[PDB]
């Protein structure tokens, strides 16, 4: 029997990427909930009608 | 990666962190030994299946350990060195692990409880909880040759078999156990205790169980909870509204 | 400095609409405290005494309360005082289990 | 694809936060969105004994 | 290897033994900064073997 030492004994490992994507996040559900609207400059204004 | 913050002046640099674990290889024999001169003189095939008994008993290895490390899930570690089940897994609020840590908990206890645990797993994502690594696919000897050295010396026939395998924990944030009664109200505990697990930094994680493993001891009250259509919640018949949510594992820790 | 920098920006907004079309239950989720939202609601009116058709269509519960609301509105006979009725509020509305994301 | 990710969840944090802190914020009739005095003139033109 | 002897009846199993050594290395800088002026007008070319 061949008495290595302890970082040699370490180092015979081998490296698997099944854990990569880590855990993953929540649902993502704010469109049944909010309306989207596009920008094109420093802000938007919004104005209606009285009845 | 740490969260969008509103820009007012520079861009202040952040820092994330790494995760490591590691599960070590195990090996495995079985052997068995019968005379040369009793193999060869039967005309009833008696002792014929012996191979078919050495693959059907090296077969059956990976349930004894998987099933053997979920019980002991209160004492072997995982990857962030508390127990798989334990009531201490820090949690830290910011993403790169640096804080002040909050001890979150893994384990649904019922006061003067002497009973079978049973376990709430999510085995829908990529990752599963629980982790089966085989070295070595087993192999089968039969050493019948006439020069053996063992033949030759002892007119012995020897049958061997040997696996180098071994399995470990994943996530502890997708399995709870739950140290109580099979009633509703601890179920409904355990499925709110993993669904409000979240990780580092505050990132909100979408967990919810999917399997639910009880020893054999318990499949009466599993069947009478998860497949009764109109059960009794508190002395009144009402639908049951977790039939066909869980999926039941009675496992014989085989 | 011999380093590598990965940096994102987004130039985004969030805000409100009209108050007339939602109500904050800061309550149990009992059946009666989800009819007081539901007549609170509808009882709204504009300037002037103009009637209002308005009524609830989702409900937002936070991670914590999916116990109440799955033992309320998926039910189709729930326990109404120790007598099994049946559930008149069962597809009326439509359930959001936001974590918040 | 961790960076992308967390560019990607921003929708929902921000509108989610929205409803819950609706208790404070202010909204367009200059209250806050959840709030026990929203005034309701008795005149289209906005102009009476607020109610 | 264990040192060959007389072979007279069964062979003996000996042992053996391994060592490890690890260096780590670091990152050395060094700059020096001439003025775009100085160097754009080197008609002798003094300032061009720098490198």
């Amino acid at each position: 029997m061949i008495v290595t030492p302890a970082s040699i004994k370490a180092l015979m490992t081998s490296w698997r990427k099944d854990f990569q994507g880590g855990l993953e996040d929540a649902p993502s559900q704010y469109n049944k909930i909010a309306m989207v609207v596009n920008s094109s400059t420093r802000s938007n204004t919004y104005g209606w009608l009285g009845k | 990666f740490p969260t969008l913050k509103e820009w007012v002046g520079k861009r202040t640099i952040q820092q994330m962190e790494a995760h490591g674990y590691s599960i070590a290889n195990k090996t495995f024999e079985g052997t068995v030994g019968i005379s040369r001169d009793d193999f060869e003189d039967d005309n009833l095939g008696i002792y014929a299946p012996i191979f078919q008994e050495m693959g059907r008993s090296a077969a059956v290895q990976p349930d004894e350990l998987i099933f053997k490390l979920l019980k002991d899930g209160f004492t072997q570690p995982c990857y962030d060195g508390q127990n798989f089940f334990d009531k201490e897994h820090p949690v830290y609020p910011n993403v790169d692990g640096t804080g002040s840590a909050v001890n979150t908990s893994n384990i649904v206890e019922q006061d003067s409880f002497s009973g079978l645990p049973f376990y709430l797993l999510d085995c829908s994502r990529a990752v599963k909880p629980l982790i089966f690594q085989e070295r070595r696919k087993p192999e089968l000897v039969a050493r019948t040759r006439i020069d053996d050295d063992h033949v030759f010396m002892d007119n012995e026939f020897l049958f061997g078999a040997s696996t180098r395998r071994a399995a470990g924990y994943g996530f502890w944030q997708m399995a709870v156990a739950v140290k109580g009664d099979l009633t509703l109200d601890n179920l409904w505990k355990g499925w709110q205790l993993m669904r409000s697990f979240e990780g580092d930094g505050g990132k909100k994680l979408g967990l919810k169980p999917t399997h639910i493993v009880v020893p054999v001891g318990l499949e009466k009250a599993a069947e009478q909870l998860l497949n009764r259509e109109l059960f009794a919640d508190g002395n009144t018949t009402v639908s049951n509204e977790m039939k066909g949510k869980l999926q039941l594992v009675v496992a014989d820790y085989l």
